[PDB]
């Protein structure tokens, strides 16, 4: 009953797929025993948990409860706990150990700029007798001082060979079938999201299967994760181009409330598919990105979103004419 | 393995290359002896706790174990330590030559309590003449109003390039690393100023690919290439501009974070074009800044921003 | 309140959603009910049918006994979630009576609703994933949300999801009229559409509106149909005598005579926003315009909005507004 | 010995003639320490002339450092009494007040009698003056002291004097009425140039008088600032030259903004000479102080990088509008302190940009930003309009700026302005008035204090005869609503 | 003056007649009162409308009222001490000397409030300078405590307000008073007073000089009753507060003088105006809606100087430094008259 997103969790190294670049480097560190502080940082769902637990895992055996600190973000730590417990943990000897401790901070990025200073002093007076190492998604919201302590390792997320090398062993290990075009679906709606593609699994598993052998189709993958259309982005597109007002304000109404959908995808989706078409002048390009920006930016503060929708066909439609 | 940053650091005031007036008002204190309290304010990484350390060295000679008390963000700074450890330590006998003194040395100062910094007036004024104070901060904007009007403020600038370089040329010298003026550049370039962080990613370099040359450093660096950005923010046409952006930076993964920044550090040093134009595409690199950072990266963020970069390159 | 008079106490008087009802419907016969996790916007059904399947399922004498309601606003710390809905759920359940055996099922666990799951803090549902897996033999769990993204994705794999779809103008009429009949409250003939287009989506709002519109024209004492207009001054919505006047004065005028209107406006009339929403509806639904005129009038209303979402003046966005315009 | 020390401490006043401005806090003071005998044999109760003799604690106010604690410590020292002193890096409880300083409140100095006793030099040698300084700063480790404070601002039998920054703040509400609050204002300009010409003949070195103005005007009134800044220039040995300490260390925003300002680096030959990344790290020299510098005088420049066709008005529209976009972008970064990266786009949209549009030829002088002032000025008021609002919100039913915006002018036809035609005999009626508002003299000065513009009060108040203003206040000290 | 001779009944208000009437109808029910939230313009008498149906529900001592003072803590050690001024049956709170704690001092005061007890009326003046978290924490005190907590909330302009606090009370809106309406309180106070009215113009020209702010006519009919030796004839210099009267000085400056060396008079005016205890958006208002009544301008001028007032006043809103924002305003406005 145990989840997907923590069921295929790799146990060990060389069960993560798409980053042989840092798996390499990592190997060759722990085999020369010269592992310092370690700044894993990424997008989500690309495994970094999964990778340094792995590693404390392989390097420490049985003592892993023992040895290793796992700790997460905000939890109240205001400046008390990094000045207390990871200070304690890092000055307290172990009692039958050959070596260094190991705490690994989870999504640290979250902490004040007391809280990291604090932590890059204590990294700074305890750096030989344990190591650190941070999780990260976005290394610019960290004190840079932090950062010229420790080697960085960006997680790039996952290309379409490892997506479908898993989709591959969970079919395996479960009794689905799925069809050609819903991987299609899958890797276009992931962005490189392994988390996300182990959610939307289980969910059309759970929904779907009556006798547990059924074809899951693009219809159930897009409705399940809510998420657009191909068709119908194009067929919105298509009215607010050639229709008039009444019938193309109407059509994106009935799409944009019969289906659930947000502006920011709506929007996002329609400048995606307007990125190929072969428009004759340059100033039409250019209006277009800036005011449909400016649209986004103002959905992003939460506004009428009706007043948003007509200023998108207008922006649409007053960009088209030359 | 030693970090550089920590085996080449300057022990003696002379070392520290950088803003050279304050450097001669310190060393000008150090060789008469009457140092008043001080807040020393500035960017990071530019030599604050390192001044401070060599001023207190220098000054106190072979009494520096017995007459200086550092405090940092480790050790615990509140109303409690505030009124009992530090005042102890200020009315703590100790025999110096005559114009030498004790030394509280509190770095990051920013981030004490209002109520512990309260705490430290009389303190700081009652026992003038065997304890003077070294605050070193980041912000002398967050120390209390009576603080700063007791202890004079030093501020110190951001490094120029060529103190750097010549620091860089002299632990190049001293280690005996393979480089070129390109890869030198490139570290320049990366290091806005920031002295540490330079020989940081010196050291990384050489770790890593042993020859300093730019492909490396902009490798280890993990940032967007310098030559592609600018090509990028020049070419005649939006259309090739999204294309370059859309194929050879959004696919690899860099964040819009980096990308706009080093969009930001290349139109800098854009010395091809106009200073009117190169002010202007700042302010929209900047406005697409805030709005990145306000919660929304979206491609279409950057597709906008050059769409106005092109449009004000073409009028 | 009409809302708590006339909620929803059985799976068929929730006829808005009905592709969610039928699936626990055929599911409650069978002790193996899962955690949900409903979501959707507010006013859609969600503790109606909470509170219909709970009675259905156990029955009046043990709603008290073994079921718990927590929500937002009591204190749910993560003190609280390890002392009070951890002992909550390792209690052994109670004996039902026979009289409970004799009328309805009673299922070998129990029920514990904490809706509201938007603003819990991430420590608290850390904590209560734990506190649901382990006891999920002898309690099961519901949570309620509007935006899926706020809890944490663990706490959303053993829970199924449940999409409360926004209710259709054309569903929503019926049960209007049908509380409009069991209360004998006389209405007028065109303000039910008026009240659901007013209260869109939220039919809890358009039922207090109907309620307090009525309970308000009664103390008149005249019994005569209630208008649309004492539905409308009641919502703060502009009325629509004004905003012709409006309209009319901006289709052709000086900017004297624009500025002192606006100011009267200001002064001693509606004193709502939704007059730009208003103009916006009436400009793009309109058929006497052309595409160069709907395009500057859809930009100005969008740019009139961003600078009225941020606390601005309301005077002077206004009358900004109405000039731009009606320089066009 | 004679080096070692500071020059703050070997420079302090010795006598209450060299203390420079605050003249009248002073004199009040020392005149109401000097009858506290006397109003202490009248059991506070007969107003001494200047209604001070009720009062049994005074309070001094102020900017930091100009002058509190010394001209208290002086007024204590010269009439011959004892000081207790206490301050903030002292544990102020409750239950240590009520056991440590409760105890000394009616006693007799053991250091005052064995000193020095057998000698008429005065009968209250044997007496103590009790300085709680600091008041303002007792912390969350101080629990109840501020209640315990009041309650010992009366029951007592020596003077107890408190010192603080702040006294609108509403930590301070306890000592509304049982203290007697007088204010310690910035000192003019005339008495710190004679003080600091005194220092540096001491000294031996000449400064520019010009030099000194400058000083003066970025330290914005603290003596104890100049003096620590001054105590710079001894180290500048190794002349008749002392330009690169000033134009460096000290005034350095002015010479940031000098070079700023320069039209030449922005021609087309200096623009490659001194290109944008130059301007650009100069701002980081100290980016505290240069865009409010910029902001103050770029609009006093003569222009010679200006367009063809482009007048003065416009391009310092332009300039005023970046400045803006420049300060939105500083709020954003003060707001949230991880921001530490967006430092060179406000550098590039409050201070590069307004210089390179209105580059040229300095028409003036360099001045001083003049918003510090100014900003310490309108939340000074904005404490003083609150503190107001909290005594008469009972009977007015407004919000905080209702108050300002309407019923100020009407307070002025009803208090002050009788005081002009009437004389001397309608102050039962203004009483009488301030009285059903909850209304002091303190009040009345905050209330008359503001009236920007045509009402300007300060020269009608300050024209006046003092017997009236005497009368009033010594007539006040007797009724009381509350 | 003004405070003497306030309605503190609802059977003497002598306005709104309608608003008077829904009142007296809506005090018939004193177990089951709904949440109640009233909108409209200053100076309207919405206050006084409150205090008058709490009057006229509970007994006539609701007038007598204290002002307590409380610490509340913070996650830190900021100990904040606002004030509350309560009465016997119902207390008020004023959201406006809080920034940050508008989240933590509301979901727990009413929480407070709830419990030592037949309802307690809470009074929240300045509905809408409270963040949408506060605006959801006062939904989740309504929800909760509904048989305890009866909210009249008092705001003016009631867009800041989200959907869960709109559709749970009644909104009640109060219209800026006619003139025709303000001269029959001013003869009223007249009258009670023993003033000597030449003619009843003097009360129209009050009426239409006021633009519909009642207790601001009162006030400026008493202090142009302080200055005629309480004898109002024809000759009426019509008094104008202490900083409008600055505001069209600078007005008339920025029309008749357009260069730089008057923009450095205009920046010493503003810093004259905003260290006086006067707000940001209220020197803005009074500036363009001054700036447009001149009659030496046209419509291009006009509507030029509104767009850039309304730029101006969303960059006020989205800043801390007043004084750039303004003179950059008055910099445009001199650039684009010239
Ligand atoms: N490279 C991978 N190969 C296989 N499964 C993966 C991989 N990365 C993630 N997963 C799956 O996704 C789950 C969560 O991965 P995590 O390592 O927690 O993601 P992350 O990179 O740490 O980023 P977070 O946790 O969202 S901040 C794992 O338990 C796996 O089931
Ligand atoms: N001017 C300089 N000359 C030579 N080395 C320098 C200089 N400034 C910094 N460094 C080097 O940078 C290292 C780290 O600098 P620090 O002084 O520790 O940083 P900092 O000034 O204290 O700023 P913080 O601590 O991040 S707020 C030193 O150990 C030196 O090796
Ligand atoms: N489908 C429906 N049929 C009839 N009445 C309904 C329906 N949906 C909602 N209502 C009414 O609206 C009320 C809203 O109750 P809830 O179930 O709490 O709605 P909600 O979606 O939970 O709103 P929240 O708590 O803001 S998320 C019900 O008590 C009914 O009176
Ligand atoms: N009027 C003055 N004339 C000469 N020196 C002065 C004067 N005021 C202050 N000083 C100098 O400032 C030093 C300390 O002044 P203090 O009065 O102790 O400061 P303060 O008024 O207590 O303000 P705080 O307590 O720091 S907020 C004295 O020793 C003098 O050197
Ligand atoms: N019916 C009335 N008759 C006479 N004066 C009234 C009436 N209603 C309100 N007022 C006046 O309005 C003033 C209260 O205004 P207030 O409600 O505080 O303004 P706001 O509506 O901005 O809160 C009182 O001083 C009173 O004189
Ligand atoms: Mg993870
Ligand atoms: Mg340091
Ligand atoms: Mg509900
Ligand atoms: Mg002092």
């Amino acid at each position: 009953n145990l989840p997907w997103v923590e069921k295929y969790r790799p146990e060990t190294l060389d069960e993560v797929y798409g980053q042989n670049e840092v798996i390499t480097t990592v190997r060759k560190f722990v085999d020369e025993g010269k592992l310092p502080h370690l700044l894993f940082y990424g997008p989500p769902g690309t495994g970094k948990t999964s990778t340094i637990v792995a590693l404390a895992r392989e390097i420490y055996g049985k003592n892993y409860s023992n040895m290793v600190l796992e700790l997460n973000a905000s939890d109240d730590r205001g400046i008390d706990v990094v000045r207390n417990q990871i200070k304690d943990f890092a000055s307290t000897r172990q009692i039958f150990s050959k070596g260094f401790k190991l705490i690994i901070l989870d999504e640290a990025d979250a902490m004040t700029n007391a809280a990291q200073n604090a932590l890059r002093r204590v990294i700074e007076r305890y750096t030989k007798n344990t190591r650190f190492c941070v999780l990260a998604n976005y290394a610019h919201k960290l004190t840079p001082a932090l950062l010229s302590r420790c080697t960085r390792f960006r997680f790039q997320p996952l290309p379409q060979e490892a997506i479908e090398r898993r989709i591959a062993n969970v079919l395996v290990h479960e009794k689905l079938k799925l069809s050609p075009n819903a991987e299609k679906a899958l890797i276009e709606l992931s962005n490189g999201d392994m988390r996300r593609v182990l959610n939307v699994l289980q969910s059309c598993k759970a929904t779907l299967d009556n006798p547990d052998e059924d074809e899951i189709s693009d219809d159930v993958i897009y409705e399940c994760c809510g998420a657009p259309r191909p068709s119908d982005l194009k067929a919105v597109l298509k009215s607010i181009l050639e229709d008039d007002w009444g019938t193309a304000h109407y059509t994106l109404n009935k799409v944009r409330s019969a289906k659930g959908l947000a502006l920011i995808d709506l929007i996002e989706g329609i400048v995606k598919i307007l990125e190929d078409y072969e428009l004759q002048n340059e100033e039409t390009r250019v209006h277009l990105l800036t005011k449909l920006a400016d649209i986004e930016y103002s959905i992003s503060k939460g506004g009428n979103d009706q007043i948003q929708g007509s200023a998108v066909i207008g922006a649409i439609k007053a960009s088209f004419e030359n | 393995q030693l970090p550089w940053v920590e085996k080449y650091r300057p022990q003696v005031l002379s070392d520290i290359v950088g803003n050279k007036e304050t450097i001669d008002r310190l060393q000008q204190i150090a060789k008469d002896g009457n140092m008043p309290h001080m807040i020393i304010s500035g960017m990071p990484g530019i030599g604050k706790t390192t001044s401070v350390h060599c001023l207190a060295h220098e000054l106190l000679g072979r009494s520096y174990a017995d007459g200086v008390l550092e405090l940092n963000a480790s050790d615990d700074r509140g109303i409690d330590v505030v009124r009992n450890q530090i005042k102890h330590f200020a009315q703590k006998k100790l025999h110096l030559p005559p114009g030498k003194h004790k030394i509280v040395i509190l770095d990051e100062a920013d981030s004490m309590t209002a109520g512990a910094q309260q705490a430290l007036r009389r303190t700081m004024e009652l026992y003038s003449n065997s304890t003077r104070f070294a605050f070193a901060c980041n912000q002398s904007n967050k120390i209390i109003e009576p603080l700063q009007s007791r202890c004079a403020i030093l501020r110190y600038s951001k490094l120029s390039d060529e103190d750097v370089l010549k620091r860089l040329l002299q632990i190049i010298k001293l280690e005996d690393v393979k480089y070129t003026n390109d890869g030198l550049e490139a570290i320049i370039f990366t290091a806005e100023g920031d002295m540490r962080q330079a020989i940081n990613n010196l050291q990384s370099t050489v770790a890593g690919h042993g020859l300093v040359n730019a492909d490396n450093v902009f490798k280890i660096v993990d940032s967007p290439h310098p030559l592609i950005v600018k090509k990028m923010l020049l070419a005649s046409n939006l259309e090739d501009s999204i294309q370059i952006l859309r194929t050879d930076l959004w696919k690899k993964g860099y964040s819009s974070i980096d990308i706009v920044t080093t969009s930001f550090r290349v139109t800098k040093n854009l010395a091809q074009v106009k200073e009117s134009v190169r002010l202007e595409m700042i302010k929209e690199i900047g406005l697409t800044h805030m709005r990145i950072l306000e919660g929304v990266g979206t491609y279409l963020q950057l597709a906008s921003m050059l769409a106005k970069i092109h449009k004000l390159n073409n009028k | 309140p009409w809302v708590e008079k006339y909620r929803p106490k059985n799976l068929d008087e929730v006829t808005a959603q009905d592709h969610a009802v039928t699936v626990l419907k055929k599911t409650l016969k069978s002790a193996n009910l899962p955690h949900m996790l409903f979501y959707g916007p507010p006013g859609t059904g969600k503790t109606s049918t909470i509170l219909a399947l709970t009675k259905e399922l156990y029955g009046p004498d043990l709603m008290k006994s073994r079921i718990l309601e927590l929500n937002a606003s009591d204190e749910r710390g993560i003190s609280i979630v390890r002392e009070k809905v951890k002992n909550f759920a390792r209690l052994t359940v109670s004996k039902p009576s026979k009289h409970d055996l004799e009328n309805y099922p009673c299922p070998p666990y129990k029920i514990i609703i904490l809706d509201e799951a938007d603003s819990m803090t991430a420590d608290a549902q850390s904590a209560l994933r734990r506190t649901m897996e382990t006891y999920s033999g002898v309690t099961r769990f519901c949570l309620i949300c509007n935006y899926v993204t706020r809890i944490i994705d663990p706490l959303a794999s053993r829970c199924s999801k449940f999409r409360f779809k926004a209710l259709d103008a054309s569903n929503a009429i019926d049960r209007l009229r049908f509380i409009s009949e069991q209360e004998n409250v006389k209405c007028d003939d065109g303000v039910l559409e008026r009240i659901l287009d007013i209260s869109a989506g939220d039919l809890r709002r358009g039922i207090t509106l109907l309620q307090s519109a009525s309970k308000g024209a009664q103390y008149l004492g005249d019994g005569k149909n209630i208008t649309s207009t004492q539905v409308e001054e009641l919502a703060g919505v502009v009325p629509h005598d004004i905003l012709i006047e409006i309209v009319e004065k901006v289709k052709s005028g000086d900017f004297d005579e624009i500025k002192k209107y606006v100011n009267t406006f200001m002064k001693s009339g509606w004193s709502a926003a939704s007059v730009v929403n208003q103009l916006h509806e009436y400009y793009i639904t309109n058929d006497n315009f052309d595409t160069n005129f709907k395009n500057q009038i859809s930009w100005l209303l969008f740019t009139t909005d961003s600078r009225l979402n941020n606390g601005t003046n309301e005077h002077i966005q206004l009358l900004n507004l109405l000039v731009k315009i009606s320089q066009l | 010995r004679e080096e070692d020390k500071l020059w703050t401490v070997k420079y302090a006043p010795t006598n209450l003639q060299q203390v420079c401005g605050n003249k009248g806090s002073v004199m009040k003071l020392k005149n109401w320490l000097a009858n506290w005998e006397n109003s202490k044999k009248n059991s506070f109760k007969h107003a001494g002339k200047d209604g001070s003799g009720v009062f049994r604690a005074a309070m001094l106010y102020g900017p930091p450092g100009i002058g509190k604690t010394t001209a208290a410590h002086l007024v204590a020292q010269e009439l011959g009494y004892d000081i207790l002193e206490q301050n903030a890096s002292d544990v102020r409880s409750k239950t240590l007040l009520n056991a440590g300083v409760k105890n000394a409140l009616d006693n007799m100095s053991v250091v005052g009698y064995f000193k020095h006793n057998e000698e008429a030099q005065n009968l209250n040698g044997k007496h103590f003056v009790i300085i709680m300084d600091e008041v303002d700063g007792m912390s969350g480790g101080d629990r109840g002291g501020v209640g315990q404070l009041a309650q010992f601002c009366r029951k007592t039998s020596t003077p107890l004097i408190l010192i603080c920054n702040e006294r609108n703040l509403p930590k301070m509400r306890p000592f509304d009425r049982v203290c007697l609050d007088i204010q310690f204002r910035r000192p003019d300009a005339n008495s710190i140039k004679s003080r600091l010409m005194t220092i540096a003949i001491r000294e031996k070195f000449k400064l520019d008088p010009n030099v000194i103005d400058r000083l003066i005007q970025t330290t914005r009134g603290d003596i104890r600032q100049v003096i620590n800044l001054l105590s710079t220039i001894s180290t500048t040995t190794k002349n008749e030259i002392s330009k690169a300490w000033e134009k460096n260390i000290a005034l350095k925003p002015f010479d940031i903004a000098h070079k700023m300002l320069d039209g030449q680096i922005y021609s087309d030959i200096g623009s490659r000479n001194f290109t944008l990344n130059d301007k650009i790290a100069l701002y980081f020299d100290d980016f505290d102080f240069t865009p409010l510098m910029i902001q103050e005088n770029y609009l006093s420049t003569r222009p010679s990088v200006l367009k063809p066709g482009q007048s003065h008005l416009e391009a310092v529209a332009e300039a005023a509008n970046c400045i803006s976009l420049g300060d939105i972008v500083e709020k954003k970064i003060r707001s949230s302190e991880q921001l530490w990266s967006l430092l060179p786009l406000h550098a590039v949209l409050s201070s590069v940009y307004p210089a390179s549009k209105v580059a040229g030829h300095m028409a003036g002088r360099i001045n001083f930003t003049a918003w510090l002032g100014q900003n310490s000025k309108s939340a000074k008021y904005y404490r003083l309009l609150q503190e107001i609002h909290y005594h008469t919100r009972l009977g007015t039913s407004t919000d905080k700026i209702g108050l300002r915006l309407d019923y100020l002018p009407t307070f002025r036809k009803r208090l002050l302005d009788p005081f002009l035609k009437q004389g001397a005999d309608a102050i039962s009626s203004v009483i009488e008035v301030m009285d059903d508002y909850y209304l002091t003299k303190e009040d009345w000065d905050s209330i008359m204090e503001f009236f920007v513009g045509p009402d300007v009060t300060t020269a009608i108040i300050k024209k006046i005869p003092a017997t009236v203003k005497s009368g009033f206040t010594r007539k006040y000290n007797s009724m009381t609503h509350p | 003056w003004v405070d003497k001779y306030r309605p503190k009944s609802l059977n003497a208000l002598s306005h709104n007649e309608e608003l008077t009437n829904f009142l007296k109808s809506l005090s018939d029910q004193p177990r089951d009162l709904p949440h109640l939230l009233l909108y409209g313009p200053n100076g309207t008498g919405k206050k006084t409308r409150c205090m008058a149906l709490l009057e006229s529900i509970f007994g006539p001592g609701v007038y007598r009222l204290k002002i307590d003072v409380r610490q509340f803590v913070t996650a830190s050690n900021r100990k904040l001490e606002l004030n509350v001024v309560s009465s016997p049956y119902h207390l008020e709170i004023t959201p406006s000397d809080m920034g940050n704690n508008d989240r933590i001092v509301i979901q727990e005061l009413l929480k407070e409030v709830a419990q030592m007890e037949r309802y307690k009326c809470v009074i929240i003046n300045e509905a809408n300078s409270l963040t949408k978290d506060a605006q959801a924490a006062l939904r989740r005190t309504m929800e909760k405590y509904s048989k305890n907590i009866r909210l009249i909330m008092v705001c003016d302009s009631m867009s800041p307000i989200i959907a869960p606090i709109k559709s749970r009370c009644l909104l009640i809106r109060c219209p800026a008073p006619s003139d025709s309406e303000i001269s029959t309180i001013l003869s009223d106070v007249v009258t009670n007073e023993r003033i000597q009215l030449e003619t009843k113009d003097i009360l129209k020209r009050i009426a239409q000089a006021s633009n519909g702010n009642l207790r601001v006519s009162l006030l400026m009919l008493e202090s142009m009753a302080l200055n005629n030796e309480l004898a109002l004839k024809s000759s009426s210099p019509i008094i104008k507060p202490d900083w409008i009267i600055v505001i069209h000085k600078l007005t008339r400056k920025i029309v008749k003088e357009r260069s730089v060396n008057s923009l450095i008079e205009c920046r010493a005016v503003l810093y004259d105006l905003l260290a006086h205890c006067i707000p940001a958006n209220i020197i803005l208002k009074e500036l363009t809606f001054s700036l447009l009544d001149v009659e030496t301008l046209n419509t291009t001028n006009k509507s030029s100087i509104i767009e850039y007032s309304s730029v101006f006043d969303e960059r006020l809103s989205l800043g801390n430094k007043a004084i750039f924002h303004l003179e950059g305003f008055i910099a445009k406005v001199m650039c684009c008259l010239d």
